[PDB]
């Protein structure tokens, strides 16, 4: 439905999300380790019966009303990780990740507090500068007319080039900042 | 720098409740494979833990001691 | 020891 | 930005609605336009309505707290859909159920509130028993006039 | 300066907030306003001297 | 100092320090550490800056308002009279209510002064505030933003005469 | 059975409950491939701008512009006076400014006859 | 709580309201009853300030726990004597009241017996 | 020395804080049973409550008619 | 007061006599020292009004919108320099001509002691705001806010115009000294209602009313810096000063005239409020903050009580300062990322933290934060409408709770959560940018500790 | 608290986990073992062995990038990149 | 004051019975324990719920530093469901949260002891709504059934916490902020309570049922929370309820009135106001 690599979830793709959304709901039902690997190996037993179902049709019905299923038995309060979304520590660091061009803006007497950090600040600039027309012919050599058609990046293919639209994914903030 | 792990060996799930786990799942021909993961909430020094009103009376072994010896302290005390 | 750089705005102004 | 990427009227011809949809950037087929009832749209998409809570949190957005794409066009409320505002995430349970369930328990407790003010509990006894003409002096009587006699006698 | 924090934080401040209610804000009328002491039978009043006299003798009850 | 007799307070009657458990209370030595400490050298300094007061003495004045002649004897449209009579009864009226502050004054100071016993003891301060409010409000009140002595005057003779017809229907 | 959900503005229909999710279709495989191809062109449009070292400013969305001349610009030129909004006009515009106008008439004449009649308490209100 | 559903759901003429009562004369039924001492003079209770709700027949106790209170600063637990008296002269005042619910619910116990009577002789 | 962090096993403790642990909830256990030696009325009753049936008539008031 | 009129005058050869790069130093240097002087206007009495001469009087109204006025030109001269920055230097002294120009037409429109000479004054200051939105503004339709502008107070005006002769030929003076003392009651009829209309609604305009206002949120929103200032700080206070004014003669046909304008300014300042919950526009988001604000005003001088009038003067003061100041720092933030969409740059506490703190402060005297000047106006007038009917503090309350909303949702979204990543060139905080937060905050936080110089001529 | 994570700490417990389970002997395991061609394991094993890796590391693996680890030395990596491990 | 407080601490103390994230059970708890509060306000009973005020200070407080110190100890683990096997693990947080839970459940003779005793030994005995004094002591019940909740799923059983171990608390600011509320939790209620002067006539004469009413409600709701304590360990699957989804949402009153009320003040506000 919405990914960015592709399109579509397939058949297969949402067998899986349904048994790992289940064994977590299921876990969120059934807090205590021992009676959760009791429960969750009988679920295990339960998708593995229909596991070899040739039809895609009864494959796609079996799936559907085991999503019927599991929206029944689902938990209210799901046990959402801390920093995943949803969480209670999600997204608490945002205001500690300053993005990496207010050091440019820096006065003179403080940048002399970090000399080779600096110092090695420019050379990673020059890298980026000398690499970034290098990088956007790359892109431009090997986009299909009309367009590209996913949004996966192709990487770097010879030697001396770095691979294309780089620099917000190399310097991007630490998570503890 | 480098952090030890102790022995993968040693977590087997005979003497832990996933003993009974895996008995009731052999019970109807299905065997657990993530035993031995969950095997070390079980074992060594978080296993036999107290019950709730042991938690309560935590202290009251030392507690009520040293009442004894207060209340005998106050009772010989007053004259 | 292995101390992190702290990338923060310009405390100058 | 130019005259031709900005808002214009409500289209009529499928060709209008193809450069509007254009325009906007998505499919002709999924551009549904509000209908032109005079509430002040005129060519501007309908999003489907949803907030920005539902969107897939994984994915590596343009505007990652907005949980939005460069381009990608927005809701006419947008900035009430936000993660700060109103949510219309699903539900575990129904909405019609949910307001059953809190009016029914409201108005139960606030009947029963009302009903136990109407029976209230008390102890056996009689009144508290104060001295002084039940203290005439001392809640604020005019000590020129005189009182009715309050005598408090043994029991 | 070995305890400067008990000198600078509170002895001056109690000179400064002590003076300024001793000779500026008791000096006008009403400013602290104070609930007059309880007056107990078998007290002694250290304007006048005068005993307030105890109570009546109880009807004893145990 | 103040005046006691416009601020007025009863006699204090503190009672005596009778202790009767064996341990020594705190205060007797936190108020003699206080003394000591604090109640000496602030005295002192008041004592030398009293004495810098004393090598300059100079004097401010109350000022003085001569009664000129009110509204009621002013012609209508006479602007230098009626504007004398109206700063007569501009500072007539700050002077009302700074009497109706200073009787809110007695009564709040009375209310805490008493404590628990205040609806009893002080209903001479409270009676002293209903007739001062009752006299403002008879005097000022519901005049408006551009109240003037025009405007306090056509108040007072309508409440006038509605006090004559009251009386003229009593007899 | 179970309780099928019921979907409501403020509570939408999940993902997992959708019927028209599994369908497999070659008219919804060409719709999510045209939104894919759609949503690239426009990623790698924001990413060209976006990762360029001599770029010191902000990278112009014409969907926020255009967002906003439509909340603020673009509302009387598409205004047409039909029946509708002509009845919501008048039922909310000047509806609560006539209601409020009997409320506060109503309470005002009701607090000047109590007090031109000399029932209303009004003992210790000097200040107004 | 037994005279709550005595009062509720049986019969409400029998029990002895609450919020308006004693409706008997303080003379029915008692030769020579007498008056209640009142220890603590009006101005000794004026004076010790006390509450209004702490004004009743037995404030001599309490102007004697408070008096000691005041008298044995720091030490908090040396009028443990005469808090149990105020306490005790307390309880002594509930059960008074309590005497005066029970003595309203025998007479108009003793009013349906009369009552009854007459409807069976009259 | 500070604590080190072990793995899938019970974590080191310190002497200190299992022996204040044991000390504070002694101490709840000693005051809870001293002030239930002491007071005993705060918990179960202070006085005796009257039953208002075995009361007599005489002392109420009550004229046999 | 010709005292102020004639170094406010010098200030027009000192800046067409200065050196290229002198000219916004002389003129805000010699502009500063005229605001110092403008203390001197304290002198009042309790019971007589500070009376100059036959042309000009200064009682506790005028005097802090006086002293408002005159510092107001300091903080635009160091507001609008860095925009005008790439300005030719003729069109620079015209620029400062017009704000020292609306400046001298401002203070004389405050302290005209006659109502013809306060109607010229009054509508004299239209022109240099027409001239600075109009020339000076940023996009296309500044022409059409001018126009707008220029159309509403005009229309509004020019019943008054009538209506202050006819009480000219009726009465003999538009004197306000001699109409204090020849005031006749105004009774209801007909003509009386159409002269009370005439004398009210072009300062309704002015202030603006609710149904009236759709001149502001253009007239502030396609000005420059400049101009926002001084039309959300003096502009739309002389309706206030001039309903204060114009109401002595009004009496007691407002008693019962008032009720419609009442109920507009009571339901709009729920409308306008619940219109800043949803501005995308940041600008337009104080613009209709001002015109919440602005609608207590025009109800705590319609029902014509002392506390409402205290209320109403120091909400003006305080509202004044308060709307300088956001306007101030919608700039600062315009002149980073040239938008004035509040969407568009986020999470500027991260990159700019002392800026984030006078948002801070800014934001909580919007809300009409304690012990403030704007919760002491917000409050009084608050009690005075209680005064009035005990219904009014539903809407007052439900008004509040709506104010305190959009002010803490500003806070929010201009300062707090996920910055934007495409979004490079957010500068550090200039010192002349919190120089001019802090000569507005500061100011407003010293007002607090001694009040009574913004609550009028009736306190 | 929050000791740092190295590649050798992680590459430790990810291969100390995968010898817990009983579908994989210690012997055939490697840092380069892929799950479904050299393991002879299931999706739904391999999605088993994600999610214990979640619980190992105490956070969540997306699904679109759940569905791409097929070896032990990728999870290795996914984890030192969504923690940045080495800095 | 009496209605609305009882209102509140029924609801609040129903509302924390099935909630999994430990700081929002604490923030039911503390406003269950303010809708109490008003109760005893509402019986003309202002110095007993000021004295529960300050009693409340000191536990309620305590209770949320114990929480803090088992989720850094966790890693910023808040949930109740990912805790457990910290009794001996944390033994200074796992003795003064039981402290707490005690004190806040009315222990004899601790803090909580002084003040709630007393509020539900004046609650009983007063002309009172009756309705208010019941769910007033069926929260009384709820107190006691949380409290062990937070001592069960947080303390007791094993461990459910991933492998890392980073469980320290051995420092002494932690240490000493925990101890001073200790001795507070433990002495302040009588020590306050015997420095306060008398400001009402306390109820001291009541049947014996009627003044062992709250510990009797009390100990009832630690057996039955006992109850489904034990019922947990079970090899059961149970489908969930509509009490249990009522209580686990909030009671759906932050789900329709936190989505309802919020579109129209936002919708109104631009279809009815703005445009
Ligand atoms: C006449 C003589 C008078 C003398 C005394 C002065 C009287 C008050 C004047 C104003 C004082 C504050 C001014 C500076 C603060 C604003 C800028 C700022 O934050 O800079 C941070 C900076 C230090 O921070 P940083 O770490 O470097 O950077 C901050 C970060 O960026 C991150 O920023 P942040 O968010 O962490 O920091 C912002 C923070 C944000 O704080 C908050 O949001 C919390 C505040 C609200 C709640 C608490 C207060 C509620 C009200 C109760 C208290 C008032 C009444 C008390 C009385 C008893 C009760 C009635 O604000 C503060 O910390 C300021 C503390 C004082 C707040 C005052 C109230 C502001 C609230 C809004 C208005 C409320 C009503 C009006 C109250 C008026 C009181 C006079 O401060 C300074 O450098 C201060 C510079 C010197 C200031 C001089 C002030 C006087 C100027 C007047 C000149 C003429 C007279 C001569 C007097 C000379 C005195 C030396
Ligand atoms: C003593 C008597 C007591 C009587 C009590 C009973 C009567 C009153 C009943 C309550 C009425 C008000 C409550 C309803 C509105 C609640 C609004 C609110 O807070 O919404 C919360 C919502 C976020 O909630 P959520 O989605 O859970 O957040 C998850 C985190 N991402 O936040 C958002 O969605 C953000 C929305 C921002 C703008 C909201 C605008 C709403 C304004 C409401 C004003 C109400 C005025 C009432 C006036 C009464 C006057 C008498
Ligand atoms: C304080 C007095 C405590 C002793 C009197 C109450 C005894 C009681 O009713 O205990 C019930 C119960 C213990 O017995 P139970 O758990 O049901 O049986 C299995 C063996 N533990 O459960 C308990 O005793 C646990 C609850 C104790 C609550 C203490 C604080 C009040
Ligand atoms: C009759 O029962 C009078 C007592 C007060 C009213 C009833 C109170 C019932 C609840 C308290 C006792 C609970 C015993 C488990």
């Amino acid at each position: 439905a919405f990914l960015p690599s592709a399109a579509y979830l397939t058949h297969q793709q949402k067998v899986l999300q349904l048994y790992k959304r289940a064994l977590r709901h299921l876990e969120s039902r059934c807090v205590h380790r021992d009676k959760y690997r009791y429960f969750a190996c009988l679920l295990r037993a339960r998708f593995d019966e229909h596991k070899n179902e040739k039809d895609m049709v009864k494959a796609t019905q079996l799936l559907r009303e085991a999503e019927k299923e599991f929206w029944h038995g689902q938990h209210p309060q799901p046990y959402i990780f801390p920093e995943s979304p949803g969480g209670t520590s999600y997204e608490r660091y945002e205001c500690y990740k300053v993005p990496e061009w207010c050091l440019d803006d820096w006065h003179p007497s403080e940048k002399a507090m970090y000399p080779d950090y600096f110092a090695k600040r420019e050379q990673w600039k020059k890298l980026r500068r000398e690499s970034w027309e290098r990088e956007v012919k790359q892109l431009q050599e090997e986009t299909p007319v009309g367009g590209p058609r996913t949004e996966a990046l192709p990487p770097a293919r010879k030697q001396g080039d770095l691979p294309p639209l780089w620099w917000h994914i190399v310097t991007r903030p630490r998570e503890r900042p | 720098s480098k952090m030890e792990l102790p022995d993968y060996k040693q977590w087997k799930i005979e003497g832990t409740p996933l003993e009974t786990v895996q008995e009731k799942l052999a019970a109807r021909g299905l065997r657990d494979p993530w035993g031995r993961n969950e095997a070390w909430r079980y074992m060594g020094g978080f296993a036999n833990n107290v019950s709730f009103v042991g938690a309560l009376l935590k202290g009251f072994k030392w507690g009520f001691a040293a009442f004894v010896v207060a209340v005998g302290a106050e009772y010989y005390l007053e004259s | 020891g292995k101390r992190l750089f702290i990338i923060k705005p310009s405390g100058f102004y | 930005i130019t005259k031709d990427m900005l808002p214009g009227p409500y289209p009529k011809t499928p060709e209008e609605r193809a450069a509007a949809a254009k325009k906007y950037n998505m499919r002709v087929e999924d551009y549904e336009p509000y209908p032109d009832d005079g509430m002040g749209y005129g060519d501007y998409p309908k999003l489907p309505d949803r907030s920005q809570q539902e969107r897939d949190p994984w994915y590596d957005w343009d505007h990652p707290d907005l949980r939005l794409n460069w381009g990608e066009p927005m809701h006419w409320d947008l900035d009430m859909y936000i993660r700060n505002r109103v949510d219309t995430s699903p539900t575990p349970v129904n909405w019609n159920l949910m307001c059953k369930h809190l009016f029914g328990f409201v108005a139960f407790m606030l009947f029963m509130f009302w009903v136990g003010e109407t029976y209230p509990t008390y102890q056996p006894v009689g009144p508290k028993q104060y001295p002084y003409n039940n203290l005439y002096l001392e809640r604020g009587g005019d000590p020129n006039k005189e009182p009715e006699p309050v005598v408090h006698y043994e029991i | 300066r070995h305890s400067i924090f008990a000198f600078t934080h509170v002895l001056i401040p109690v000179w400064i907030i002590h003076y300024y209610l001793k000779y500026h804000v008791t000096t006008k009328p009403y400013t602290i306003v104070e609930k007059k002491p309880r007056i107990f039978p078998g007290d002694t009043i250290l304007e006048t001297g005068e005993v307030i006299p105890p109570m009546k003798e109880f009807p004893d009850q145990h | 100092s103040w005046d006691k007799d416009v601020y007025p307070e009863p006699p204090r009657r503190t009672p005596a320090p009778s202790p009767q458990t064996s341990l020594p209370n705190p205060i007797t030595y936190l108020t003699k550490a206080f003394d000591l400490l604090v109640d000496r050298p602030v005295t002192l300094v008041r004592e030398f800056i009293e004495r810098q007061h004393a090598k300059n003495k100079y004097y401010y004045y109350h000022r003085e308002f001569r009664r000129v002649p009110d509204i009621t004897e002013c012609h209508e449209k006479d602007v230098l009279c009626m504007f004398e009579a109206e700063m007569q009864w501009k500072r007539d009226y700050k002077v009302d209510q700074e009497i109706v502050n200073i009787i809110q004054e007695r009564l709040k100071a009375c209310q805490q002064r008493e404590g628990e016993s205040h609806r009893q003891n002080c209903a001479k301060e409270l009676q002293q505030f209903t007739q001062v409010v009752k006299a403002y409000q008879d005097r000022y009140h519901d005049l408006g933003a551009h109240y003037s002595a025009r405007k306090c005057l056509a108040k007072q003779k309508q409440r006038m005469l509605a006090e004559r017809k009251a009386t003229k229907e009593a007899a | 059975s179970f309780p099928k959900y019921e979907p409501s503005r403020l509570a939408s229909l999940p993902t997992t409950l959708d019927p028209a999710e599994y369908d497999i279709s070659s008219e919804t495989r060409k719709a999510q491939a045209e939104r894919l191809a759609i949503r690239s062109r426009l990623k790698r449009e924001y990413q060209l701008q976006y990762n360029d070292p001599s770029r010191r400013g902000v990278v112009e969305d014409p969907a926020l512009i255009r967002w906003t001349c439509a909340r603020s610009a673009n509302v009387y030129p598409n205004f047409r006076p039909n029946t509708k909004t002509s009845l919501l006009g008048a039922l909310f515009g000047i509806g609560p400014l006539i209601f409020w106008y009997y409320v506060f008439k109503t309470d005002r004449d009701r607090k000047e006859k109590l007090i031109q009649e000399g029932k209303l308490d009004r003992t210790f209100n000097i200040s107004y | 709580g037994a005279h709550l559903a005595r009062r509720y759901l049986g019969d409400a003429s029998v029990e002895p309201e609450p919020l308006r009562m004693p409706t008997f004369p303080p003379d029915y039924g008692f030769p020579e009853r007498k008056e209640r001492e009142m220890v603590a003079t009006q101005q000794e209770m004026n004076d010790a300030q006390l509450v209004l709700q702490q004004r009743d027949y037995c404030a001599h106790y309490l102007i004697r726990f408070l008096k000691c209170k005041r008298d044995s600063f720091p030490n908090f637990l040396a009028c443990k004597h005469e808090q149990h008296d105020w306490d005790y002269c307390e309880h002594l005042d509930y059960v008074k009241r309590m005497k005066e619910f029970e003595r309203e619910r025998r007479l108009l116990q003793r009013k349906k017996r009369r009552e009854q009577r007459e409807a069976d002789m009259a | 020395a500070h604590i080190e962090p072990r793995y899938r096993q019970f974590p080191q403790l310190t002497r200190s804080q299992v022996i204040q642990a044991e000390f504070f909830s002694a101490t709840m256990w000693f005051w809870i049973l001293w002030r239930f030696w002491h007071d005993s009325d705060a918990v179960l009753g202070h006085f005796p409550y009257p039953d208002p049936s075995q009361w007599t008539d005489e002392e109420l008031g009550i004229p046999p008619d | 007061m010709l005292k102020y009129i004639i170094p406010t005058m010098m200030l027009m050869p000192l800046t067409w006599l200065s050196k290229n790069s002198m000219i916004w130093i002389n003129t805000t240097l010699h502009s500063l020292l005229i605001s110092l002087t403008s203390l001197l206007l304290l002198n009042q009495f309790g019971d007589n009004s500070l009376n100059f001469s036959l042309t000009f009087f200064s009682d506790s109204l005028s005097t802090p919108l006086l002293i408002l006025t005159m510092w107001l030109l300091p903080l635009m001269l160091m507001a609008s320099q860095h925009h005008l920055s790439k300005e030719n230097l003729a069109r620079k002294k015209l620029f400062i001509s017009m704000l020292i120009l609306l400046q001298l037409f401002l203070i004389m429109t405050f302290t005209a002691t006659e109502l013809i000479f306060f109607y010229i004054m009054f509508e004299a200051t239209l022109v240099p705001t027409l001239i600075i939105i109009t020339r000076w503004g940023n996009q296309t339709e500044r022409l059409n806010a001018g126009l707008y502008f220029l159309f509403y107070t005009l229309a509004g005006s020019l019943p008054l115009l009538v209506a202050l002769i006819y009480i000219q030929n009726t009465m003999g003076s538009l004197n306000f000294l001699i109409l204090q003392y020849w005031v006749q009651p105004m009774p209801n009829s007909w003509s009386n209602t159409f002269m009370w209309l005439a004398c009210m609604m072009a300062f309704m305009v002015k202030m603006p009313l609710y149904g009236l206002h759709l001149w502001l949120p253009k007239a502030h929103v396609e000005a420059p810096i400049a101009g926002s200032m001084v039309l959300a700080a003096i502009l739309l206070k002389l309706g206030g000063y001039g309903m204060m004014r114009i109401t002595l003669l009004l009496n007691p046909i407002t008693d019962f005239m008032a009720y419609p304008f009442i109920m507009l300014s009571l339901w709009g300042m729920i409308m306008t409020s619940s219109i800043c919950l949803r501005q995308t526009d940041l600008k337009s988001l104080i613009a209709y903050s001002s015109v919440s604000h602005m609608a207590l005003v025009i109800v705590a001088i319609l029902i014509q009580t002392p506390w409402s009038y205290m209320g109403a003067t120091a909400l003006m003061i305080a509202h004044g300062l308060t709307s300088s100041m956001l306007f101030c720092l919608a700039n600062s933030n315009y002149e980073r990322v040239h938008s004035r969409t509040m969407i568009l740059a986020r999470g500027l506490q991260t990159l700019l933290p002392l800026m984030a703190a006078w948002w801070l402060l800014a934001s909580l005297t919007n809300l009409a934060l304690p012990p403030s000047i704007n919760l002491i106006g917000e409050l009084f007038v608050v009690m005075s409408t209680f005064s009035w009917s005990n219904i009014t503090i539903i809407l007052m309350g439900l008004n509040m709770v709506i104010t305190a909303l959009y002010s803490l949702y500003m806070l929010i979204t201009t300062q707090r959560g996920k910055h934007t990543h495409h979004i490079n060139n957010i500068l550090p905080s200039f010192t002349r940018e919190n120089a001019l937060m802090s000569l507005h905050m500061l100011p407003l936080l010293l007002l607090s500790l001694n009040p009574k110089i913004i609550l009028g001529p009736l306190y | 608290d929050a000791p740092p994570l190295t590649l050798e700490g992680i590459k430790d417990r990810v291969l100390y986990v995968l010898k817990l389970y009983d579908k994989i002997d210690p012997e055939k395991l490697s840092v380069n073992s892929h799950f479904m061609k050299d393991l002879g394991l299931d999706s739904l094993d391999q999605v088993e062995i994600i999610m214990a890796m979640e619980d190992e590391f105490g956070f969540e693996i997306p699904d679109i990038d759940a569905e791409k680890l097929m070896c032990p030395q990728e999870i290795v990596d996914y984890i030192a990149d969504k923690k940045d491990v080495y800095e | 004051m009496l209605c609305l407080g009882a209102m509140t601490t029924l609801f609040t103390a129903m509302c924390a019975l099935t909630q999994n994230d430990i700081k929002k059970i604490i923030a039911f708890s503390t406003s269950s324990q303010l809708g109490l509060m008003m109760v005893t306000i509402g019986i003309n009973q202002p110095h007993l719920a000021f004295l529960h005020i300050c009693t409340h200070a000191f536990f309620k407080a305590m209770l949320f530093m114990c929480s803090g110190s088992i989720i850094h100890s966790l890693n910023d683990e808040q949930d109740i469901r990912k805790m457990g096997g910290l009794f001996k693990a944390m033994p200074f947080t796992t003795t003064a949260l039981i402290i707490g839970s005690l004190a806040l459940t009315g222990m004899p003779f601790l803090t909580g002891f002084y003040s709630k005793d007393l509020i539900i030994e004046s609650a009983n005995t007063s002309y009172t709504n009756a309705w208010a004094l019941l769910m007033t002591l069926v929260a009384t019940s709820f107190t006691a059934i949380y409290s062990t909740r937070i001592i069960f799923f947080a303390l007791l059983g094993q461990p459910r916490f991933p492998t890392l171990i980073n469980i320290n608390e051995n420092n002494p600011f932690l240490i000493n902020s925990i101890k001073r509320l200790l001795i507070g939790s433990l002495f302040a209620g009588f020590i306050i309570s015997n420095n306060i002067p008398p400001m009402t006539i306390p109820q001291m004469t009541m049947p014996h049922y009627l003044k062992m009413t709250a510990l009797t409600v009390t100990i009832l709701g630690f057996i039955l929370a006992l109850e489904i304590s034990n019922t947990t360990h079970y090899l059961k699957f149970n489908y969930p309820s509509n009490t249990f989804k009522f209580s686990n949402l909030l009671g759906y009153y932050p789900t329709i009135m936190h989505r309802l009320t919020p579109y129209m003040n936002l919708t109104m506000s631009q279809k009815s106001a703005s445009s």
